[PDB]
RNA sequence: GUUUAUUAAAAACACAGCACUGUGCAAACACGAAAGUGGACGUAUACGGUGUGACGCCUGCCCGGUGCCGGAAGGUUAAU
RNA sequence: AAGCUUGAGUCUCGUAGAGGGGGGUAGAAUUCCAGGUGUAGCGGUGAAAUGCGUAGAGAUCUGGAGGAAUACCGGUGGCGAAGGCGGCCCCCUGGACGAAGACUGACGCUCAGGUGCGAAAGCGUGGGGAGCAAACAGGAUUAGAUACCCUGGUAGUCCACGCCGUAAACGAUGUCGACUUGGAGGUUGUGCCCUUGAGGCGUGGCUUCCGGAGCUAACGCGUUAAGUCGACCGCCUGGGGA
């Protein structure tokens, strides 16, 4: 549940020459817009462990994404991982 | 919060406080403070009045108000602070032209909202009016049942009063003490419940931790010698009659309420 | 924004109060920026079967087409007032302009 | 889900000449159309044809002559998490001699006789007779 | 799903002993008793229609 | 930690915590032949009475007798 | 390493659902509370009896308190990871699914130990107590009754939460993919004919019963296969003892 209007904000800063949506460093980006989006969501509320694995799933494809990103190109990945929070 | 102490040293791990990482600390309103004194049983007209009392560290009584009589003024809050006297803490509120007042802590455990009081009121905590302008079924909070004694019940930390049924000029109230009473619906009430509500979960885990507050140890009537208590010392093992008071009278189940005046305000009486 | 009809019971005895509870249900719609449609009554009406004593009530509805953002702090006014009581809000189904 | 395009090739052949069907369909791949050339140069097949634009789709027609299946085994052997590497004079000799075996050696896919002609052996694919 | 809140309509659906008519007597399909079993909990959550019955 | 000065020092006593009972507050309760004060400028997360003994795991039956409560319709029944 | 996509994925306009979480929100009787009207009955079993009742019961009314669950529709049905979950009304939200297209470019399948779930019952701290009821005390019944059956009844059931992690957790069938006779039926999208459309011709998702080739010792599984075949994981070699 993440409108057109939100990806309008995301697809114009990590695309390049349009359509780029389909392609990793878009697909990661979002993720962690929905990733970041059903963290909160919970505070307050927790009890709700369908949504829970949902962002568990979402999760689960941005750590293999990033994964076959880092794969793929190396400096491609690390010019992505400064854009979205990673590694603190 | 309650927290629990680390065995560093014997007995210590027992020991369990409150703390609360908001509450305010600083220096007693001076107009509002009076040293009270201690009192120690020890009587004025002869012979000792109470019991287990003696010594205990050095206090202060702070003085709060139930009486709310600057009505049309608003006030605000200022500070929350731990209270020596009774275990809700007490908060400082200043009024619009310059008035400080210890008041009986809303729920919240915050300061900078703005209070009134009249015949209609905002429905924030701090703000008083009558309990006949609400459809009952919800907490009231300290209340002015008898106006010549000001605002009477829960006063001490989390506790609550809950009115229950009304109509035409009276309405019900039923208490955590298992009473239940009819009062005027004109009568003025705050609304909302008190705050800290963790007193009761405290463990000394120390037998001196009780010494420094002046309570005495508890020796039995059945141990000390046999003037000196009905009882009396042993005959090991053996307390012999039924139990009674240090003034030789039956107490166990015999009920002692003869107040009669009161009576017909109750409308559910305690257990 | 987001459709509300908004549907009032107020007090068949005490609707000589309610002027000043519209006036202050009204400026929580235009200070968000909503959109009144009606604001219009339908009179005193019966009840099904008798309810807190009551077997009539008056009926008033607003149509506000208003921020969605806005409806748990809303619901809550009409709610503890025992004057204006038993309210619905009737969410989305689009809005009729001035009709009674 | 998919690891093994020889894995659902062989099961419709047998399972289609079960069916008694003219003509049996697969997706095609190299090694696909590879082992149906040979099996129409060895007569076990009548002929075969491919296409496809999305995809390429591999359709071979079975013999029955006058109603008997013609084919009487068909088999894979090796897979490959485990697969079976035949020397020289290691060559199978399928159902004693009435069948035979296909190899995939270093000069591409051809039966056990070439390999065996060839001197060399290799790892299997085919078994039939 | 249509005209719920009629009750002049409505009370042609249920009975004087408190209850529901059959779909097998007004000949609807199955459907139309959820249809009318709804209008009915429609009807009460809005002051339309009683929750019970009984003198 | 407490335990009697110069033969009776600890397992006895207290303590953290456990239960029952009286108390709606001008409390109940106590001392005061009282004036008054203590209870407490505490208010049921608060006080009076009696036993248990931190901590972890724990609590069978009996209301005839002697006390106490619920009922006051019936009995017994005094000064009057 | 270089190159692809028709493996896998996300999506424009859109679809149903007792799924979850938070809020609420509504009604009934055994019960309790203060009484009327009123007379010897009530209660209960296969039989009876303790017991409730003349202190005015049972029942019938007036005005009121308390606790739990959500009647009807409800099924041939849905959802959920399982366990489980039906109200109306207002938010917050996972997953799946259709139409007509497109952007990436093997990014897939499985998984030790992990990382997270709970039905009933149980443990903890504080509340709660209509109905049902372990335990218990009686009525009995009987050779005995410590039980069935009848009269009462605490724990437990509910809530704030915190723990517990187990089940006949069961269509007793590990997860994943392809290929392939059906019928009858339900449920939800949807392509097309002025739908001039009630009608007719199609087509994806989910799924129930009957059953055929095959499998199986047998019963069953049966295109949603226990079939046909492949990838990975978890297990296992007789009861009595244990």
């Amino acid at each position: 549940s993440l409108s057109t209007e939100a990806t309008a904000k995301i697809v114009s800063e990590f695309g390049r020459d349009a359509n780029d949506t389909g392609s990793t460093e878009v697909q990661v980006a979002l993720l962690t817009a929905q990733i970041n989006h059903l963290q909160g969501h919970f505070a307050e509320h927790k009890k709700d462990h369908h949504s829970r694995r949902g962002l568990l799933r979402m999760v689960s494809q941005r750590r293999k994404l990033l994964d076959y990103l880092k794969r793929k190109d190396v400096a491609r990945y690390t010019q992505l991982i400064e854009r979205l929070g990673l590694r603190r | 919060a309650v927290v629990k102490c680390k065995p560093t040293s014997p007995g210590r791990r027992h020991v369990v406080k409150v703390v609360n990482p908001e509450l305010h600390k600083g220096k007693p309103f001076a107009p509002l403070l009076e040293k009270n004194s201690k009192s120690g049983g020890r009587n004025n007209n002869g012979r000792i009045t109470t019991r287990h009392i003696g010594g205990g560290h050095k206090q202060a009584y702070r003085i709060v108000d139930f009486k709310r009589n600057k009505d049309g003024i608003p006030a605000v809050v200022e500070r929350l602070e731990y209270d020596p006297n009774r275990s809700a803490n007490i908060a400082l509120v200043l009024y619009k032209d310059g008035e400080r007042r210890y008041i009986l802590a809303p729920k919240g455990l915050k300061a900078g909202d703005q209070i009134q009081s009249g015949v209609d009121a905002a429905i924030k905590p701090g703000n008083t009016l009558p309990m006949r302008n609400i459809p009952v079924g919800s907490t009231v909070h300290n209340v002015e049942m008898k106006p010549g004694k000001g605002g009477q019940l829960a006063r001490s930390a989390g506790t609550y009063v809950q009115i229950v049924a009304r109509d035409g000029a009276y309405v019900t109230l039923r208490l955590r003490s298992g009473e239940m009473r009819k009062v005027e619906a004109d009568c003025r009430a705050t609304l909302g419940e008190v705050g800290n509500a963790e007193h009761m979960l405290r463990v000394l885990g120390k037998a001196g931790a009780a010494r420094w507050r002046g309570v005495r140890p508890t020796v039995r009537g059945t141990a000390m010698n046999p003037v000196d208590h009905p009882h009396g010392g042993g005959e090991g093992r053996n307390f012999g009659k039924h139990p009674v008071t240090p003034w030789g009278v039956q107490t166990k189940g015999k009920k002692t309420r003869s107040n009669k005046r009161t009576d017909k305000f109750i409308v559910r009486r305690r257990s | 924004m987001r459709h509300y009809e908004i549907v009032f019971m107020v007090h068949p005895d005490q609707s000589e109060q309610v002027p000043g509870m519209i006036e202050r249900y009204t400026a929580a719609i235009t200070g968000a920026e909503g959109k009144i449609h009606r604001l219009e009554d339908w009179g005193r009406r019966q009840l099904a079967y008798p309810i807190n004593k009551l077997h009539k009530a008056h009926y008033v509805l607003m149509n506000v087409e208003a921020p969605q953002e806005v409806i748990d702090e809303l619901e809550t006014t009409f709610r503890f007032n025992d004057a204006v009581i038993r309210s619905m809000v009737m969410r989305t189904k689009h809005a009729v302009t001035e009709a009674s | 889900s998919m690891q093994d395009p020889i894995a659902d090739m062989l099961t419709r052949i047998r399972n289609g000449q079960a069916a008694n069907k003219a003509a049996v369909t697969m997706p095609s791949s190299k090694l696909k159309v590879a082992i149906a050339n040979v099996l129409k140069e060895e007569g076990f097949i009548e002929d075969f044809k491919v296409e496809g634009d999305t995809k390429p789709e591999l359709e071979l027609t079975l013999k029955y002559f006058q109603g008997k299946a013609v084919v009487e085994s068909i088999q894979r052997v090796s897979r490959p998490g485990l697969r079976i590497y035949k020397r020289k004079d290691e060559l199978p000799k399928v159902m004693a001699g009435l069948g035979i075996a296909v190899v995939s050696t270093s000069k591409g896919v051809m039966t056990d006789r070439a390999a065996r002609q060839a001197g060399l052996g290799g790892e299997i694919i085919c078994y039939v007779a | 799903e249509i005209d719920y809140k009629d009750i002049a309509t409505l009370k042609n659906y249920i009975t004087e002993s408190g209850k529901i008519v059959p779909s097998r007597i007004t000949g609807t399909r199955a459907k139309y008793q959820r249809q009318l079993a709804r209008a009915i909990k429609r009807a009460r959550y809005l002051s339309l229609l009683p929750y019970t019955d009984r003198h």
